[PDB]
């Protein structure tokens, strides 16, 4: 418990040492970007002995470095659980990052703030790795605030473009939306049991968990971008491809997911929970896979299907299988990473084009980029023994044999084909046609610091999930016994969607001219969910403010009733008794009043 | 030393004077208030050989 | 078909009737707008081009 | 973005607009570039046949019913250029623009290392302080009397003359200044 | 107590005895000092408070509110220093001995044992605080502002006054360690209710509560920096000390005499903070940002739980330091163009990078990013407010977003989009400048560092 | 080291081991190259540093509190004699803290150390968590910020007085 | 008009000591009021004031209480004692009303 305690703190030192020297004067004399991907590299082959000592004993630990703060009878402890779920991410998590950052190097090459750059991805990951490592809920939200920041300054990179710095800011208002509901579980767990740690918050098993799962599950939609939360997950597109291969794509939009994981002894008991988690899951996936078939940016398309993926996820959660949806977590980070690295190396070559429509042909003039695209699509569609094969068919398998909402159950087998429709889409307007470039061809994709880090993934991509498959100790008891049309009903679904969109495709070379049905324009407009709710609700309260809180009250009326009148009444005062005449006969009247009035009281005061 | 460099660093004195001074106010304030020294329920207890108080 | 505006949905120009007219009453309020445009774009880069500016340009409109 | 518009916009400059999107969300809809040049010329084929519309009142009408149409057959999601209104990379360099003026608060330690290039900057700087008084002169001479007004600028009609209000033009950063 | 009091009284002389070319090197340098000798006062071994004399204690409360107070003397001064260059030399001494008697008169006043002492020195401040306002502001309403916030103070503090004679008529004392221990429950007649909010009000006024709080936004706009800076770090933080001592002898009508506030502190909290959306001047921004902080240290205070009084603590430590940062920061640009308006100067970032760090650090800050005190305060704020009532956390949840979205709002309008290239006055960041923002902001990480020091008195 | 009655571990029972395979165990390996080149040179660092402290030994004491009166036996109004009862009161309440901080740890340690077997092998110290959390509500829950020993008293008597008056009626 | 100055023009501070620190207008000044701000400010009360406060010994008695919590954990469970009691005051020091 010495070496293995050892690696898990060894990681954090090695990641902070690229923080550490970017505030000396040493960054201006190093390769910081090859400093960088060096000590994340050393940090992912460090992970791998713990992942080494759990494959072997499942061995799982609480390792608390540090004692913060006593709060009479709460210990606040810099604490870390260090199980399955944990270091295995950490493992995934580093390889990676470790492709994005040597990536980035090619990538952002002609960036003048490369270095800042870098420095950015490198807290992004520590911060994540907080999140996935900590042991309460303190540290954990850190991490979940930590990864929020990052993102932030990572989407609006490009600082001076409007729409950068408005995507960067939709993403905070989303994941603050959800972190109401993880401060109302944090909130709840301090009252009712006196703990932030994971431990002491297991003795609530047997107690009613609705108001804190319920925040837990909050918290989730914004930050896996699920349904009612989700538009900012596209819409975080506005950055660098690395940001978008690294954190809206592979690590923190699956953060939502990896909470309700955590959390899944006491979701077990709860029905209203595991039913609210299968159908906000899949009319995800399915509004996400719609959108999806008819975008025309390359990145929105791969966003998209991050959408829809992490609608899966969610759908997993929902059917009581904690651990095939964090499986998937981990498949889905490899081929999703190299499906947008082959992008990034698309849009580099084609200067800064971003648009399928202007594409074409790469099947043949980038070979590579182009194998490596397929690779990364048939492993997302469940294509057998790739990594996504490993967890994606096993969901499929898993909900068709199990008492599930039967919409439910639907929509995720229709968003499931889907899925190849929209692969297919990328496959046949980007690798397949005729050239529809600029006519100047400066293609160059033969870099090493971009070939390699996209092979890493690709074997990441076919080997990974049968590696992880057959070392991870059991744990749920599978249903191996159905029907032939449920146990490949993931395959033929998929196929189907190939066939469809392949149909469909061909039928775009007739000359027969397109028009906009309001099924597509559905599509492509995102159900109107930003064309609507981005409008009228900063609207309506943004006028508020101005309007009822700032003008209303606080410049008229609380002015008018406290300040103003009371001005108003002493000045009024004022005028009446010092406009005198200075006519020495009024005043002695007024005195002989006075005279009156004291022999008056006098008199009735009698006795 | 020199009445030009005396008349400039002269005011050096008058804080750390000010501290010296309160520190002085500050232990006058600690013999006033010593009709419990040794007489608390808490702390008293008996002389040691070479005593004459237990605090100052 | 046809297009109907909203508050939060303007008028595109293109189906705006108002643009398309050619009235001589409105072509002389297009080109008095233009003049005052110009007159104070004029003045404005005559600050903004003056060597001799040390400070920020003040902005009365603000 | 080089040239001021105009106060109105004449007939014929709103037809020749309109054929301009009407082409290029044709070409968003067809994709493909023999698709896209058959309908491109079936397009040019209806801009044509009322080409010589002597009436005026029925080619407005005619470019009322076109542009009602183009909002109906509109493209939702049309291509832009990267560099575009609402491309990509719009603005994306714009934090990089950094004004010439901002040299002015270099260090000497600063501008010690670029000594030929802070040479070439104060003969621009003289020549800039010389040219100025022309060039203010020159807009007064050639103010029109009546108020009607553009933002349209003279040229340098004499000789040793700069055009007037340059220096935003000429020294204004790159497009892709670093 | 002495021995940091009468080394801030020789500041005087020192400051009025100095060269005119030595005065702000020495009083800055001395004030560190006696910044440092302050901390003797965090040396506490045990759970006795110290006593130094009749006059003078400092317990877990009083100790932090002391340390803070002492910090920004130096800090005031190096802020003071560039907008008074022009003043002549009998003027800037005048100004720095304003600053030195806040501070003399600040730490007597977290230092008194007894009632009617707070009382002198907490209405003696208004002096030297409308002289700064209104000898050195540079509008014509800093005239205005001076009157809203003499007379806001001064209308709930006759009451004050007279509830505290009203006490030592009925007890015999006014000392605070006696009438806590023999302090006896209330009746609940209607006599009491109005002695409860006699000794409430001016407390309540001086946080500022919601719906009297008109005068802060004005003292904020028109205040010279210095005068921005004790005022929102450490003024505003009477009232809720205030609070503290003063409800020990209230028992049990705060129980349902707190509703109003709590209510007021509660919704105020949001009017307040959406304000911040619509608010064109930048300085007003962030005056309305503290009014939106101490509505929540008024609701924790009035429901009196341990959490609760330990979170007002920290935030009330938190705000001090945040608040003071953010009007430094927005001050520097406004020494350069000379507006407070915010959406004037703009992509700054491109050329102030290291004070567009100072900038994010403090907007971070702000919305409260763990696991800042800022955070720290406002989350056991949070959790104590839920135990009182499950449904306090609609209105602390609204509030909480609303917070993110003025917080980077601010940062995005200022630091970012295109550089306002008109403004060639942008001279490069002062090291003076550098230097302030960085005294706010390590003092901030250094005790999220260690965050018992800040508790407060129930934890 | 530390009291292991204070913070009880169970003994550790580890298998054998017994591989099957051929294979080398790269863990095994690793470990001993990681007690040679880490553990050893860290060690001898340590044993220098305890061979200095043992040079410069020096001690120090647990304070001892004489009890004093409690509240109890204060007349009221008798501020001397409150304030050192306040004063013990105050002391001893923040043991209690402690007092639960450490059966919320032997919890957390036992939860973590029985894993899928805590819901039934963590009975005692779940028993424990549970009797002293009421004998802590008994006395401070409720009692605000201003809590102190006469509150706590008063808390005390109205319970007393209602418990009297349940088993009276019984 | 009546008899005012004009106001005065904007001054880049740089332009005559472009080593200005921002504390004064002479430069000799300008430096050592720079380095007193850092001496002072960070090399005495930052650095020193955060040691002295690291080492303030059981700050609030939190060590001596865990240390004498232990103390009595250990006692009252040896002696079968319960941990901790529900009155905190033994109720024989306690003489309530007769109703
Ligand atoms: C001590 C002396 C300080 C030395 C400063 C220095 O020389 O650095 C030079 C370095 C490079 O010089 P430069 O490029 O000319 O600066 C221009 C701009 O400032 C450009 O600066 P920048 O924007 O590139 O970097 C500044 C950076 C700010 O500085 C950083 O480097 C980020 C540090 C993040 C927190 C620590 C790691 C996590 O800003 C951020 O990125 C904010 C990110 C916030 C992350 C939120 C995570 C918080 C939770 C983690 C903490 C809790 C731990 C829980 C454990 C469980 O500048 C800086 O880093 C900023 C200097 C300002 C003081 C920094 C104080 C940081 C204290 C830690
Ligand atoms: C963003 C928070 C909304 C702004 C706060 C606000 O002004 O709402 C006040 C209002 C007060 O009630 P109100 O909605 O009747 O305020 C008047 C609004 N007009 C002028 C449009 C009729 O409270 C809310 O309902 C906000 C929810
Ligand atoms: C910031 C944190 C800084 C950390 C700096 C760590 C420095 C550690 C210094 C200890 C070095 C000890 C080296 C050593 O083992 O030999 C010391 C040597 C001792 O030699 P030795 O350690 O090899 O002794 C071998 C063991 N015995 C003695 C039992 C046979 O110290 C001496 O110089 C001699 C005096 C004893
Ligand atoms: C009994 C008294 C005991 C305490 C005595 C403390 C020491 C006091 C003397 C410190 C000042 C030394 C002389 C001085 O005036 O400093 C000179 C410095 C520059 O002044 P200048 O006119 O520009 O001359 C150029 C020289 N190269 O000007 C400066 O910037 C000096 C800044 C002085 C700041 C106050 C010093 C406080 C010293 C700690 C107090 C310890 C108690
Ligand atoms: C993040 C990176 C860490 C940077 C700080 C490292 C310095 C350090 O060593 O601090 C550690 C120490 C923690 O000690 P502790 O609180 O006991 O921890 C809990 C139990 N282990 O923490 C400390 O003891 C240092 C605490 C900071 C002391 C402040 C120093 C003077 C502050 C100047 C006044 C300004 C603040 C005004 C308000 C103060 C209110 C009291
Ligand atoms: C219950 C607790 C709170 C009670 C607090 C009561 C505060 C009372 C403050 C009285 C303010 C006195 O304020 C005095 O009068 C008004 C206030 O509108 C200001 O008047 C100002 O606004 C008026 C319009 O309303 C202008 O015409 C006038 O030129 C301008 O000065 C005066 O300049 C100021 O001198
Ligand atoms: C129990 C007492 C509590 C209240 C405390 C006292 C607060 C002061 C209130 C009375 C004085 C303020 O008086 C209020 O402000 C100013 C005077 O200053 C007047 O306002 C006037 O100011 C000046 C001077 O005359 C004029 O140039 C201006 O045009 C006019 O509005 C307001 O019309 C009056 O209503
Ligand atoms: C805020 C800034 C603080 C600055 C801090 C500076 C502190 C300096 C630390 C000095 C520590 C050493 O202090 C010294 O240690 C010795 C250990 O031999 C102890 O000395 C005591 O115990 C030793 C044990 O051998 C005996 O031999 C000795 O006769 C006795 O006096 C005392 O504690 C002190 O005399």
């Amino acid at each position: 418990m010495n070496i293995f305690t050892t690696s898990i703190l060894l990681i954090f030192i090695l990641l902070l040492s690229p923080i550490l020297i970017s505030m000396s004067n040493l960054i201006k004399h190093i390769n910081f970007p090859l400093y960088t991907t060096t000590s994340i590299k050393f940090s992912f082959i460090i992970s791998l002995l713990p992942l080494l000592m759990f494959f072997h004993n499942n061995m799982e630990y609480m390792i608390t470095t540090w004692h913060w703060v006593t709060m009479n009878s709460m210990e606040l402890k810099m604490s870390f659980k260090t199980d399955f779920f944990s270091i295995l991410f950490t493992s995934v998590a580093l390889f990676v990052t470790w492709s994005i950052m040597q990536f980035s190097s090619w990538y952002m090459h002609s960036d003048p703030n490369i270095n800042r750059f870098i420095k950015y991805l490198t807290l992004f990951l520590i911060t994540m790795l907080i999140l996935t490592s900590a042991n309460n809920m303190f540290q954990l939200f850190i991490g979940w605030e930590g990864v929020g920041i990052m993102s932030f300054l990572l989407i609006g990179w490009w600082y001076g473009r409007t729409d950068a710095n408005t995507a960067a800011l939709q993403a905070i208002l989303y994941n603050r939306i959800g972190d109401i509901g993880f401060i109302l579980a944090m909130v709840w767990f301090s009252l009712n049991m006196n703990s932030w740690e994971l431990q002491q918050i297991m003795f609530s098993n047997n107690n009613d968990n609705l108001i804190p799962l319920m925040g837990l599950l909050i918290a989730a939609t914004g930050k896996s971008a699920q349904f009612g939360l989700h538009p900012w997950l596209p819409s975080a597109m506005e950055g660098p491809t690395p940001v978008s291969a690294l954190l809206h794509s592979s690590t923190m939009v699956v953060a939502g997911i990896f909470l309700l994981v955590r959390f899944h002894p006491l979701t077990t008991n709860n029905n209203f929970i595991l039913t609210t988690m299968l159908c906000l899951g899949a009319l995800t996936t399915l509004f996400t896979a719609i959108c999806a078939l008819t975008q025309n940016d390359i990145k929105k398309i791969i966003a998209f299907s991050t959408s829809s993926q992490l609608g899966l996820m969610m759908v997993t959660l929902g059917m009581n299988q904690p651990h095939l949806a964090f499986l998937h977590i981990c498949t889905h980070a490899f081929f999703k990473a190299m499906l947008f690295m082959c992008s990034g190396s698309i849009i580099h070559s084609l200067a800064d084009e971003q648009d399928i429509r202007k594409m074409g042909n790469i099947t043949k003039i980038m070979p590579f980029t182009s194998s490596c695209l397929v690779i990364g699509s048939l492993a997302l569609t469940g294509m057998p023994f790739l990594t996504g094969f490993y967890s994606k068919d096993l969901i499929i398998e898993a909900i068709n044999t199990c008492n599930t909402n039967a919409w439910a159950l639907l929509i995720t087998l229709i968003a499931t084909s889907m899925t190849a429709m929209y692969s297919m889409r990328i496959i046949y307007f980007v690798t397949m046609t005729k050239p529809r470039f600029p006519p100047l061809i400066s293609i160059n994709e033969n870099d090493p610091d971009l070939m390699n880090p996209i092979k890493r993934l690709a074997f990441g991509s076919i080997f990974a999930g049968f590696v992880i498959s057959y070392n991870i100790p059991p744990t749920s008891i599978p249903v191996l016994t159905m029907p032939w049309f449920l146990k490949t009903t993931a395959l033929i679904i998929s196929v189907l969607g190939f066939l469809i969109a392949l149909e469909l495709n061909n039928l775009t070379m007739k000359l027969s001219m397109n028009k906009a049905n309001p099924y597509s324009s559905f599509s492509t407009l995102l159900g109107f969910f930003p064309s609507i709710i981005h409008r009228i609700t900063p609207m309506k309260s943004l006028n508020l403010s101005l309007k009822t809180s700032l003008t209303l009250l606080d410049l008229i009326w609380l002015e008018k009733t406290i300040p103003k009148s009371t001005s108003t009444l002493h000045t009024n005062m004022t005028t009446l008794t010092t406009n005198q005449k200075g006519l020495i006969k009024l005043y002695f009247m007024s005195f002989l009043i006075n005279i009156i009035l004291i022999i008056i009281l006098y008199s009735i005061n009698l006795e | 030393t020199l009445f030009q460099l005396l008349r400039e660093h002269w005011v050096h004195i008058l804080v750390p004077a000010g501290f010296v001074f309160g520190c002085y106010l500050d232990r006058k304030d600690d013999e006033k208030l010593t009709a419990f020294r040794n007489k608390s329920m808490l702390f008293q207890r008996e002389l040691r050989p070479n005593e004459e108080v237990t605090w100052k | 078909s046809k297009y109907k505006p909203a508050p939060l949905a303007t008028l595109p120009s293109t189906l705006d009737p108002a643009e398309y007219d050619v009235s001589p009453e409105t072509r002389r309020a297009q080109v008095e707008r233009l003049s005052i445009r110009a007159r104070l774009k004029r003045e404005y880069l005559l600050q903004y081009n003056d060597p001799k500016r040390v400070s920020h340009i003040e902005d009365p409109a603000l | 973005a080089f040239c001021a518009p105009p106060a109105y916009l004449t007939h014929q400059q709103k037809v020749l607009r309109l054929y301009k999107r009407a082409l290029r969300h044709l070409e968003s809809w067809c994709i493909h570039r023999d698709k896209y040049r058959y309908f491109a010329c079936l397009m040019r084929a209806r801009f044509e046949e009322h080409k010589n519309e002597k009436d005026m009142m029925r080619a407005t009408q005619l470019l009322r019913e076109a542009e009602e149409e183009f909002w109906q057959n509109q493209h939702p999601q049309p291509y832009i250029f990267p560099d575009s209104p609402g491309g990509t990379s719009f603005e994306r360099y714009e934090c990089y623009k950094v004004p010439e003026w901002c040299l002015d608060y270099w260090h000497p330690s600063e501008k010690a290392m670029y000594p030929d290039y802070f040479s070439k900057r104060e003969q621009w700087k003289k020549l800039r302080m010389e040219s100025w008084d022309r060039e203010v002169k020159q807009l007064q001479e050639e103010t029109s009397p009546d108020g009607i007004m553009t933002e349209a600028l003279p040229p340098a009609r004499r000789e040793g003359d700069l055009p007037p209000l340059w220096w935003h033009i000429v020294t204004r950063p790159r497009e892709r200044p670093t | 107590m002495l021995k940091i009091i009468l080394p801030s009284l020789m500041l005087l002389p020192l400051t009025w005895l100095s060269s005119p070319k030595k005065t702000w090197t020495n009083v800055t340098s001395y004030s560190f000092l006696i910044s440092l000798t302050s901390l003797t006062l965090l040396w506490q071994t045990d759970e006795n408070y110290k006593n130094f004399s009749n006059m003078f204690s400092s317990d877990p409360l009083s100790t932090p509110l002391i340390i803070l107070t002492a910090w920004l003397l130096p800090l005031m001064l190096m802020a003071s220093q560039n907008h008074l260059k022009k003043d002549n030399n009998v003027l800037q001494k005048l100004y720095i001995s304003m600053l030195i008697s806040l501070q003399i008169l600040l730490i007597m006043t977290f230092s008194a044992t007894e009632l009617i002492m707070f009382y002198i020195l907490f209405e003696a401040t208004l002096i030297p605080t409308l002289i700064i306002i209104t000898r050195w502001g540079n509008q014509t309403e800093r005239l205005n502002a001076g009157i809203y916030f003499l007379f806001y103070t001064l209308i709930g503090s006759i009451p004050l006054l007279i509830a505290l004679i009203l006490i030592q008529n009925h007890v015999g004392t006014l000392n605070l360690m006696i009438l806590s221990f023999t302090t006896h429950t209330l009746d609940a007649s209607w006599s009491n209710n109005l002695l409860w909010l006699a000794c409430m009000m001016a407390f309540l006024i001086k946080m500022p509560l919601y719906g009297v709080h008109l005068w802060l936004p004005k003292a904020h706009v028109e205040a010279p920096i210095a005068g921005s800076m004790i005022l929102a770090a450490i003024l505003l933080k009477l009232g809720s000390y205030g609070m503290i001592r003063i409800s020990i002898i209230l028992d049990p009508l705060t129980k349902y005499m707190a509703y109003p506030f709590i209510l007021l502190s509660l919704w105020g909290m949001i009017m307040t903070s959406s304000i911040c959306l619509r608010q064109t001047d930048l300085k007003s921004l962030i005056a309305y940002s503290s009014v939106s902080h101490m509505a929540l240290v008024i609701a924790s205070i009035m429901i009196q739980t341990p959490w609760s009084f330990m979170g007002a603590t920290m935030l009330m430590i938190a705000h001090g330091l945040t608040s003071s940062l953010l009007f430094c920061l927005a001050n520097s640009n406004y020494e350069r163009i000379h507006s407070r308006t915010m959406i004037m100067a703009r992509g700054l970032q491109m050329v102030f990078p290291l004070m567009a760090t100072w900038w994010l650090m403090a907007s971070l800050a702000n919305l409260a990013l763990p696991p800042s005190i800022n955070l720290m305060g406002e989350l056991f704020i949070t959790m104590s407010l839920f135990s009182w009532s499950n449904f306090t956390i609609i209105l602390m949840g609204i509030n909480i977003i609303i917070t993110g979205m003025y917080s980077m709002y601010m940062i995005i309008t200022t630091q970012r989009g295109k550089l306002t290239n008109h403004m060639i006055n942008l001279q490069p960041s002062h090291t003076r400048e550098l230097t302030l923002m960085a005294l706010h902001m390590i003092p901030l990480i250094l005790l999220t560092t260690s965050p018992k020091l800040i508790t407060g008195l129930t934890m | 080291s530390w009291d292991k009655d204070v913070y009880p571990e169970p003994p550790s029972r580890t298998p054998a081991p017994s591989p099957q395979t051929s294979l080398p165990n790269p863990i095994t390996y690793l470990t001993k190259a990681y007690d040679l080149v880490v553990d050893w040179p860290v060690t001898l660092v340590r044993e220098f540093i305890e061979r200095q402290h043992a040079k410069n030994r020096t001690y120090y004491y647990h304070r001892q509190y004489r009890r004093v009166p409690d509240i109890t036996e204060c007349k009221e109004g008798d501020v001397l004699c409150i304030y050192e009862a306040e004063m013990q009161w105050r002391r001893d309440f923040k043991v209690d803290q402690e007092i639960m901080n450490i059966i919320q740890e032997r919890l957390k340690a036992c939860q973590q150390r029985e894993g899928e077997n805590y819901q039934q092998n963590c009975a005692k110290e779940l028993e424990q968590f549970t009797k002293v959390t009421k004998a802590y509500q008994d006395r401070y829950l409720d009692l605000g910020a201003y809590y102190s020993a006469r509150k706590c008293l008063a808390k005390q008597k109205q319970r007393m007085l209602e418990e009297r008056k349940a088993a009276r009626q019984e | 008009q009546w008899q005012e100055d004009p106001e005065p023009e904007d001054e880049n501070v740089y332009a005559k000591n472009p080593d200005f620190h921002g504390y004064d207008s002479d430069p000799v000044v300008d430096v050592w009021n720079m380095r007193a701000v850092f001496f002072f400010g960070f090399s005495i009360v930052l650095v020193f004031g955060t040691t002295f406060v690291a080492y303030v010994p059981d700050y609030r008695m939190q060590e001596w209480a865990r240390r004498e919590a232990e103390r009595l954990v250990k006692y009252r469970e040896v002696n079968g004692l319960p941990i901790m009691e529900s009155n905190y005051f033994d109720p024989s020091k306690i003489q309530l009303p007769e109703d």
